[PDB]
């Protein structure tokens, strides 16, 4: 079962899923990734039901690049956040439910670095800091403990570190690598995979 | 609920919080979830509220009995046993119930998980009750075994604490109670609403 | 409620030869315990070259029935030409797949020849999924069919025996010998056993006895 | 709806509205593109420059995907809607097929889509040509040209709409291994053709190129104002120390 | 219960040329507090507020569409909405999914953009109105509200006052209620003002 | 079996006139004339309901008709447009009802019956309405006088009049009456510049009246009528 | 069903004056094999076999049972025990749990101890006993094994064709049973000698 | 069913079983599990066997229509998606397909898996069916991108033998394909019963 | 969830099973046992139901070592196998029925090294080696590539290190160090955990 974590700081976003895809028993991917660009300055972390996650996220995706090349510039992490509460919000109560729980990751030029949580019936909300699956319940607590606004990033990246190494210590499920990238004034960067040498 | 309770140097930490709730309704917010079972015993409670009352109780009586009995007091091992033993003969009844058996003994300081599914476990931490996760995370986040007394009071109340933050079924105020070799002893009882001025400014 | 479906019963075997093909059922048509007619043969002569039989739910084999007639009619009139055997193999599996969401309770096997003049046996289950085979048994005493086909005509768990291909008359017998086995253990299968060889002669029509319990 | 047959054949065998409509085109601002070796360069005629008019919201260059620009010619507001339909599909085709698209595919699908509007009831055909440019994968540069046909053809270079005729001329005489073997001569050569029509000018030249695996990027009026100043210069130094 | 998923609770107050409206902080999904600020009390124009509780997806959702039927009709007509006008907008919005309702229950209160006449009312998921002249109150701690509403609030009351007694009414309603709080908001607005303040609360 | 003619019956002339509207404006400025006057406490409507022979009865069709209990109608034009434009208007205001519970604004019941006859002006198949509308209404204390023309469009009026001989009646209304009246002195300039273009003997059957004050809109009686044609009263 | 929850296969068969009774050895949970060397052939005393196919605990159970009741009487008795008595005997054990049945199908095949004269039964799970002259069979490929049985089967057979006929039967109906083989192991009896084969099977 | 996909330095290597079944009862032993799309393109197949065999082929119906519309061969990854997405529309019907979409492509050797429940992943190692887990026990202890031709096939034909052998649901013969750059090559067809014989002694 | 594993040797038998103690979603114990000296030369790895374990376990324990007292010798593997089979099956249609699966493992003067898999509908089977839980499903099939009669400790050893690592790399569930005991001669060993330094 999948993970998600983000968490914001003064003029950047950290976020961070695990990597594996998992089937029945067996870890059938262990590259996984959970991320999806969608502008220069926009992440979109999907997790959930089968077919839905990739579906619904490359819908949203697709839609959101096709503003930037209808209007020359692409939508604001708020404007696409709305976008896509409003396309899960209305399939809700349709034949098509998509069953996703989602994070939301930006910069903007404007309001600068924002994160955004979404309930699979698209309930959206703006925050700090925010986690997705059962391994939120052991790590939200923790980012309760330590978190301060105006934390640095590689503080944020010691922080997210505390909370995988607790996913390893209390967690039932494996899990071993995650997917680490960061959101600021330049886009997205891509940062060193935490991971555990267990076997 | 959300007790926790671990075992270092200097004895065994044991903590909780007071609210009881009937649904979504807070039915209380003073209950003492720590029971003082021997001068040498305690037993936190977790799950349903008679059950744990009745059944600690019963284990009280019965550590008692065994007391006078044989003439020296019952091992933690024994007692959590014992509870588990009752317990069990109920399985599958509708028995919610989960419960820390805490004390010094012949073994030194001893910590035992008990369930009313039939667990029942040694180990250093432990934490039950719905906001038993958000507990797990600070706690282990912050457990050494060469803890300082105060720094493990410091710990226990704020695990609690950030438990009845997250948990909507975890409140009231943070009972904390410290079992040394001489027997335990009541901690504190710190309401949350005042340890919430105190951890945030 | 209501349910669409019921058991007609019925037991139907394909064979493949170097240059012929048996497609051998029963006669029985049955329902619940009760029998509806001892005169109820399950195979449908297609084409020249391709004889179906079918199994299960009298009312979608009837329909199926009629359904292949009329689209190999229309194939006819759309190639100019008959349908081969392998093609309306895979019409047959279009046709059935069509209802993968309510399927005929249909168990077919199509025996025939093919376009070298050679035997082929191909056969079905109830939504599409076919396969080519030298031997096939299908309906309700399948499973006491097979395994004496397996031995006999596959040769499976013998020792030192020879690979003689099978002939017409043996093909023959052992149609007979397996329905006549049959007829002693299924409650499905009994009264007649009608048998359909097909070569470059044409199709001729046997029609053997089984017992009437 | 509207069921009605627009588009019919004449006695003689003709499509009057097609050919109508690429007599629409023929009014159109020129617009020229030209294909390299690393480069390709699409430039616009008649800007209409008014003066008070805003620039930015009347180019008559448009990007359709990462990979693929577009120029036309013809009825503005029609290339607004085949441009729009265009991204749209570019967009579904990454939907459906995890590839991106290719020049020749979109420009297929434009085609297709004009070709529609050509033959179906109570349509009219799109009054618009377009000069579609791309470089897709395999490092292929690529210049296609359509037409309100339903018609597409691929160009080594070409031009489209207001003195369509005589930009081909010269671009015929001119398309050389020699011209365009460096960037910034191929883009010299755009504008070169370009002026051998325009009004004599440089502030009613629109300039665009597209390079590599880069975006597309729109030259400003002081870098074609250079690029012009070279090649006024290179008329006056092997075509006044010769004549 | 569906309603009780996210959890939270809305009031409001009459007063003598002022109104007040309230509403908990806790953006939850089921026991776990996703989030402290949560909004659920919308400005619907100036002297005038909705509040919404329930369902939180269908809080946004029905506060969305209401604002976009609000604006056109501000659009329309050449004046602010009235109250009334705006119960009646919102009663046909639920109403027009009467066979798979928004699960919310709004509670509209405000002054009349005319006179100064203040306003509260409360509906249905499916649209039903209700005005009063005192209190309405909505949410998975409803019984409590109405308990402090009915012991608390008087007639005529100043700005001061009514802000006193919305305040005691939420907070200690919303105390004995495990997935209501984590923060309370009050705006009491009033012919001149309007007036927001966040109470101090429990957290747990 | 029948389906519909999709196309436009009302198309631009090279000059840029929709010919179609400007007949049916001929059809409208040929019909019985029609005065309207707003006065400051009220509105009055009054029209030419001069039949064809004894024979009639008057009593039984109407051209000053309610739309509402706050809204009145009167016209120009054809007949069966108008009876038409009637229950199409009844109906909107219906509906603003049932989704407000509040009385329809005129200026909106106005908009709407104009959005309806612009789309005859457009819609396939149709030519336009050959009737302009007098609406009077009496909404947020104001009263409130409006006409729509067969284009859609619709304008405020203090005053006006319409059919035959409505430019005389308009400079008569730009003459002979002001502000500051009172229904009375309306209804009495209304009757006034109604016998501007009567000819014959006007009687109490002979024009029909309706006013709309803060109390509602309402069809005159002929009594009331007779009254007022006293030349006095 | 159940009864399939281990799948095997037993058969036995008469002959001149010899008898046989054969098995497979797979033994499975559901569509796993955990073992290839189980069991299900049992001898209650010299020249008299049983064979358990169905759920393997009560194929054990049975099998212990069974052997205990028999040891007694064979105690009791100065004798060994006719083939009819054993199968009297299975019937009573297996109808004591009318209401709670074992899930196993017994099939008896042996020789009579005073005389030579073969002898084949089977039974239900609630001991209803049934005597062949021919062959019995009890497992989830029976419809397979009735197939094979009922077209090789002879009246007379000698010690060796009744082998490969068995053997036959056995391997063939076992191959179309996917929870049946993993091995098959025949027990063929006679007067002087018992004769313990495994076959060369199919081991998927 | 049992089959198996890896991609290594030579190629994609491609392995299954041929039993089908229909309840406990073996109905055919004979089946090609391995569905040559394109001379290209391979696709195994697990699960509802009509499903699989009518959406592969539909699969390589619209494979064929777009080679032909643009000139030139599908790739990997967008034959995975158009299948994954065909398949998705009739999520929840009851569709149960289990499939892998094999091949060498202009980024090179590809392979993909592709669900009836939505799933599609790209990987260096799959294994597919009812004996998918025996298969993934041998082959991942044997795997290795540097594997000699030979060694790669000893390595897919045994998983999948061992997975016959435990499986009771997976048997016959085990088939071997092998996809190269020039396109895929039919290695064997070798009979679970002589392999044993092959294995063991 | 639960993992057992037992291979048998020429003269020994080599058991392993996991040290995890879970309830939910979190790890409550790092260092439990599922291993029950039942003889000087008899281990009993049980595994499945809650309570149901130690109690059938440590019944059988207790009247096995009731046995040694009563006769002054110990239950042979087979008999005491025979015994737990007996007790598990006369309680499976009883009121209180012990969801419990479970390996033996023992050594006799006699019969030498012994390895027992018992189902929880208590069916008795032997085995050369044998595996419980989902884990199984992942290493049976590793013991069937590699296993031979006659393997070396040593070697036997290093099979179950390729199980465990085969359960760190497809397995979901954590599992991060195991207990790991031989039987022989001089009766059980401890040997050295079987553990991957994850976290
Ligand atoms: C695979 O999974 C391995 C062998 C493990 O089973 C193979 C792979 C493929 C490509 C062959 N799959 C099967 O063997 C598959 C099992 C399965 C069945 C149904 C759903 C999911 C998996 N077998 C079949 O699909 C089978 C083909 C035989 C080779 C004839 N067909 C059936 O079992 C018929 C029903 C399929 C179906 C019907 C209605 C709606 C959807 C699907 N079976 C019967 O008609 C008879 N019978 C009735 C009672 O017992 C079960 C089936
Ligand atoms: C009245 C309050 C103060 C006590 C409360 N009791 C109750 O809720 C009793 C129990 C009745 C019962 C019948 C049959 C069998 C068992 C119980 N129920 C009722 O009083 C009436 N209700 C009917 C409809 O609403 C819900 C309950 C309770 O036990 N609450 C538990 C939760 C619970 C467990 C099992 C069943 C029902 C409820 C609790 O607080 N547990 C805490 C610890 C203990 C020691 C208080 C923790 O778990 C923490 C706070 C989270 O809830």
């Amino acid at each position: 079962m999948e993970y998600l974590i983000g968490i914001q700081g003064p003029d950047y976003v950290l976020v961070a899923s695990d990597r594996v895809a998992a089937s029945n028993i067996v870890q059938m991917k262990d590259d996984h990734d959970k991320m999806f660009k969608m502008s220069e300055k926009i992440l979109l972390l999907c997790v959930g039901e089968a077919g839905d996650t990739v579906q619904f996220a490359e819908y949203i995706q697709k839609n959101v690049q096709l503003y930037k090349m209808r209007n020359g510039y692409e939508l604001s992490p708020t404007a696409a956040a709305n976008f896509t509460r409003r396309n899960l919000a209305d399939c809700l109560r349709s034949r098509t439910p998509y069953h996703v729980n989602l994070l939301l990751a930006g910069y903007d030029e404007h309001e600068g670095p924002a994160l955004y949580y979404m309930d699979y019936l698209a309930a959206l909300a703006k925050a700090p800091f925010a986690a997705h699956g059962y391994g939120a319940f052991l790590t939200l607590s923790i980012l309760d403990r330590y978190y301060t606004p105006t934390i640095s990033r590689e503080r944020a990246v010691e922080l997210l570190r505390k909370c995988l190494e607790e996913l390893q210590k209390r967690f039932i499920l494996n899990l071993p690598t995650f997917s680490v990238r960061i959101i600021d004034k330049n886009g997205i960067h891509d940062l060193d995979n935490i991971s555990f040498p267990k076997q | 609920t959300t007790t926790l309770a671990f075992k270092f140097r200097h004895g065994v930490i044991v903590a909780a919080d007071s609210r009881a709730t009937a649904g979504a309704y807070i039915a209380s917010q003073t209950v003492k979830k720590v029971i003082e079972i021997n001068p040498y015993l305690l037993g936190t409670m977790a799950g349903g509220a008679a059950d744990c009352s009745f059944w600690e109780r019963l284990l009280a009586r019965q550590c008692r009995i065994y007391e006078l009995r044989n003439k020296e007091r019952i091992s933690v091992a024994a007692a959590s046993k014992l509870l588990a033993n009752m317990v069990y003969q109920y399985k599958g009844m509708g028995l919610s119930m989960g419960t820390m058996i805490c004390g010094w003994d012949k073994r030194g300081p001893g910590l035992y998980y008990v369930d009313s599914e039939g667990n029942r476990i040694s180990g250093a931490t432990f934490s039950v009750g719905s906001g038993s996760v958000y507990a797990y995370g600070v706690m282990d986040r912050g457990y050494s075994y060469d803890l300082e007394v105060e720094q493990a009071y410091d710990l226990a109340r704020r695990a609690i604490y950030q438990a009845t933050y997250r948990d909507a079924y975890s409140g009231g105020a943070v009972n904390l109670y410290h079992v040394r070799e001489d027997g335990w002893i009541r901690v504190s009882s710190d309401n949350v609403a005042d340890l919430h001025e105190k951890y945030s400014g | 409620r209501f349910s669409p479906y019921v058991f007609n019963g019925g037991t139907i075997l394909a064979i493949a030869g170097e240059d012929f093909a048996i497609v051998a059922s029963d006669t029985r048509l049955s329902e619940g315990f009760s029998i509806h007619t001892r005169d109820s043969p399950k195979c449908y002569k297609l084409t020249d070259k391709t004889v179906i039989g079918c199994s299960g739910f009298h009312g979608d084999c009837l329909t199926l029935t009629k359904i292949i007639e009329a689209r190999l009619k229309m194939y006819k009139h759309s190639n100019n030409k008959a349908m081969t055997t392998g093609a309306i193999a895979a019409m047959l599996s279009t046709i059935l797949y069509s209802r993968r969401f309510f399927p005929y309770y249909v168990y077919n096997i199509i025996g025939g020849l093919d376009e070298e003049g050679k035997g082929a046996v191909y056969s079905f289950d109830p939504v599409g999924s076919y396969q080519r085979d030298s031997f096939k048994a299908g309906g309700s005493a399948s499973a006491m069919l097979q395994p004496l086909l397996d031995n006999q005509v596959g040769f499976k768990n013998m020792q030192n025996v020879e690979h003689v291909p099978l002939s017409l008359d043996r093909a023959m017998r052992l149609v007979k010998d397996v329905f006549i086995s049959a007829a002693e253990r299924d409650v499905y299968t009994g009264d007649a056993l009608r048998i359909c060889i097909v070569t470059k002669e044409g199709i001729r029509e046997e029609t053997v006895s089984l017992r009437k319990d | 709806s509207y069921d009605r047959a627009i588009t019919v054949f004449s006695p003689d065998g003709h499509l009057f509205q097609v050919e109508y409509a690429q007599e629409a085109v023929k009014k159109g601002s020129t617009a020229v593109g030209v294909r390299g070796r690393d480069i390709v360069v699409l430039g616009v005629e008649k800007k209409s420059v008014a003066k008070l008019q805003d620039e930015r919201t009347v180019r008559k260059i448009c990007a359709l995907d990462d990979n693929v620009c577009m120029a036309f010619a013809g009825l503005t507001a029609d290339a607004r809607i085949v441009i729009n339909r265009a991204r749209v599909e570019c967009q579904s085709h990454r939907l459906t097929v995890e590839d991106p698209v290719t020049v020749e595919y979109i420009t297929r699908y434009i085609a297709s889509l004009k070709q529609r509007y050509t033959q179906s009831n109570g349509r009219r055909p799109f009054g618009i040509s377009a000069l579609i440019v791309g470089f897709d994968f395999d490092g292929t540069p690529r210049l296609y040209q359509t037409d309100p046909s339903g018609t597409y053809h691929a160009w080594k270079a070409n031009a489209i709409g207001r003195g369509a005729k005589s930009v081909r001329e010269f671009l015929e005489k001119n398309y050389t291994d020699e011209a365009i073997e460096t960037d910034d001569l191929t883009i010299k050569l755009v504008i070169k053709a370009l002026l051998e029509v325009v009004q004599s000018g440089g502030k009613n030249i629109e300039l665009a190129v597209m390079r590599r695996d880069q975006s597309l990027k729109i030259l400003n009026p002081e870098e074609i104002e250079k690029y012009v100043a070279e090649i006024e210069k290179e008329k006056e130094e092997n075509e006044k120390k010769k004549q | 219960s569906i309603m009780s998923y996210n959890g939270g609770a809305v009031m409001a107050m009459k007063g003598k040329n002022c109104v007040a409206i309230a509403a908990d902080r806790r953006f939850g999904i089921q026991a776990q507090m996703v989030t402290t600020d949560f909004q659920k009390i919308f400005p619907m124009g100036d002297r005038l507020y909705i509040g919404l509780a329930g369902l939180a997806t269908d809080v946004q959702t029905v506060a969305q569409r209401l604002k976009f039927r609000l604006n056109l009709y501000e659009l329309k007509e050449g004046r602010q909405i009235k109250p009334y006008t705006l119960m009646s907008m919102v009663a046909n919005l639920l109403y027009e999914k009467r066979f798979g309702p928004y699960y919310t229950e709004p509670v509209i209160a405000g002054l009349d953009p005319k006179t100064f006449k203040p306003f509260i009312c409360s509906l249905d998921l499916i649209g039903c109105p209700m005005v009063t002249d005192d209190f309405v109150v909505s949410g998975t701690c409803a019984e409590q509200m109405y308990g402090m509403c009915e012991s608390l609030w008087e007639p005529n009351m100043d700005p001061d006052h009514l802000f006193e007694t919305i305040s005691q009414a939420m907070l200690n309603a919303v105390d004995r209620d495990a997935v209501s709080g984590m923060g309370v908001i009050v705006h009491i607005i009033e012919k001149d003002k309007i007036t927001t303040r966040t109470l101090k609360a429990r957290m747990d | 079996a029948e389906r519909g003619y999709s196309f436009s019956l009302t198309t631009f002339s090279p000059s840029g006139k929709l010919v179609q509207i400007e007949y049916a404006l001929a059809a409208v400025a040929g019909g019985a004339p029609s005065v309207g006057i707003k006065a400051a406490n009220g509105v009055v409507l009054a029209t030419e309901k001069k039949q064809k022979s004894i024979l009639y009865d008057e009593r039984s069709v109407h051209k000053v008709e309610p739309i509402t209990k706050h809204i009145g109608l009167v016209y120009s034009g054809m007949g069966p447009d108008y009876r038409v434009l009637v229950h199409r208007a009844r109906k909107l205001a219906q509906q603003y009802y049932l989704v407000y519970q509040e009385p329809i604004p005129t200026a909106q019941l106005v908009q709407r019956v104009a959005s309806v006859m612009q789309e005859y002006t457009q819609s396939g198949g149709v030519r336009p309405f050959g009737v302009s509308l007098l609406i009077c209404g009496w909404n947020e204390g104001r009263p409130y006088l409006f006409q729509s023309d067969p284009s859609g469009a619709y304008f405020a009026w203090k005053a006006t009049a319409m059919g035959k001989n409505y430019v005389n009646g308009k400079t008569f209304l730009e003459k002979r009456y002001n502000e500051d009246l009172e229904l009375e002195d309306a209804i009495h300039t209304a009757i006034l510049t109604l016998k501007e273009s009567f000819e014959g003997q006007m009687t109490e059957d002979n024009i029909e009246v309706g006013i709309c004050n803060e109390a509602g809109f309402r069809r005159l009686t002929p009594t009331e009528v007779k009254d007022y044609l006293a030349a006095i009263a």
